[PDB]
């Protein structure tokens, strides 16, 4: 039946999602909560700690920057090799698919970033260390700026619980995303993405059985980090425009230019 | 050619 086979699609994106993801929101809570054997994460929360742990994970504020920056260089080829996952997304136009990663790799990594957050800080170095939120706001500007608002959204997106099933699914519908500028063929990602978004709606309605809103929040969450990643975009031009000596990556600057 | 593409093109 058609819920049979969308559950097998909910299935096959959650174990696309463990292969391409190494550290999963269960593998990630499991130690901020601390329900684990495996060596605990080094905390960093000032300058001091920081030098110290160099090796469990320029001035400062610089230093801290370019880190976020390779993380996220390797996070955007795990976003790809998901992507290529999805069910009829590597039989796109080579070009819809560079565009649809190009607008949709910051809001899945927004996305992810929550899963490896709690109220006090996040996981790095596949959960080795522990940088202290207060300790990434206390930056000084424009960096403290930079940090934090991917705090402000985790803690809010967290508040709605989803596991990771749910996540490889929200994340799919994020990447098949019809609407971004530049596309060449809407219809074969709009009919993809509404299979994408029935899958969601009975993972969630199985998943979540006492919280009906879940899904129509889930699409406002969507609508949101559009306007998340234009701010996003934003602090980042002012960055390489009035830090002087700054190195941006190329494939940051790739997906940067010609941004919306 | 892209590194977007490159990434994309990988088997
Ligand atoms: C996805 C990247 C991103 C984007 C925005 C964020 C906002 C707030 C908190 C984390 C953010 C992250 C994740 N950020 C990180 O994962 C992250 C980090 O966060 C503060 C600090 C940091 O010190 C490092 C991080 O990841 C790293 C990989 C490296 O190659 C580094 C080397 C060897 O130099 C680093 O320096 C590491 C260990």
């Amino acid at each position: 039946p058609e819920s049979a086979d969308l559950r097998a699609l909910a299935k096959h994106l959650y174990d696309s999602y463990i292969k391409s993801f190494p550290l999963t929101k269960a593998k990630a809570r499991a130690i901020l909560t601390g329900k684990t054997t495996d060596k605990s994460p080094f905390v960093i929360y000032d300058m001091n700690s920081l030098m110290m742990g160099e090796d469990k994970i320029k001035e400062v504020a610089i230093r801290i920057f370019q880190g976020c920056q390779f993380r996220s260089v390797e996070a955007v080829q795990e976003i790809t090799e998901y992507a290529k996952s999805i069910p009829g997304f590597v039989n796109l136009d080579l070009n819809d698919q560079v565009t649809l990663l190009k607008y949709g790799v910051h809001e899945i990594i927004y996305t992810m970033l929550a899963s490896l957050m709690n109220k006090d800080g996040v996981l790095i170095s596949e959960g080795q260390g522990f940088m202290t939120r207060e300790f990434l706001k206390s930056l000084r500007k424009p960096f403290g700026d930079f940090m934090e608002p991917k705090f402000e959204f985790a803690v809010k997106f967290n508040a709605l619980e989803l596991d990771d099933s749910d996540l490889a699914i929200f994340i799919a519908v994020i990447i098949l995303s019809g609407d971004r500028p530049g596309l060449l063929n809407v219809k074969p990602i709009e009919d993809i993405q509404d299979n994408l978004l029935q899958a969601l709606e009975l993972q969630l309605k199985l998943n979540h059985p006492e919280s009906s809103q879940l899904f129509a929040k889930l699409l406002q969450k969507m609508t949101d980090l559009r306007q998340i990643v234009t701010e996003h975009v934003q602090l980042l031009q002012v960055i390489k425009k009035t830090e002087t000596d700054m190195s941006l990556h190329p494939l940051l600057q790739e997906i940067y230019k010609d941004l919306y | 050619p892209s590194l977007l593409k490159k990434l994309l093109l990988a088997p």
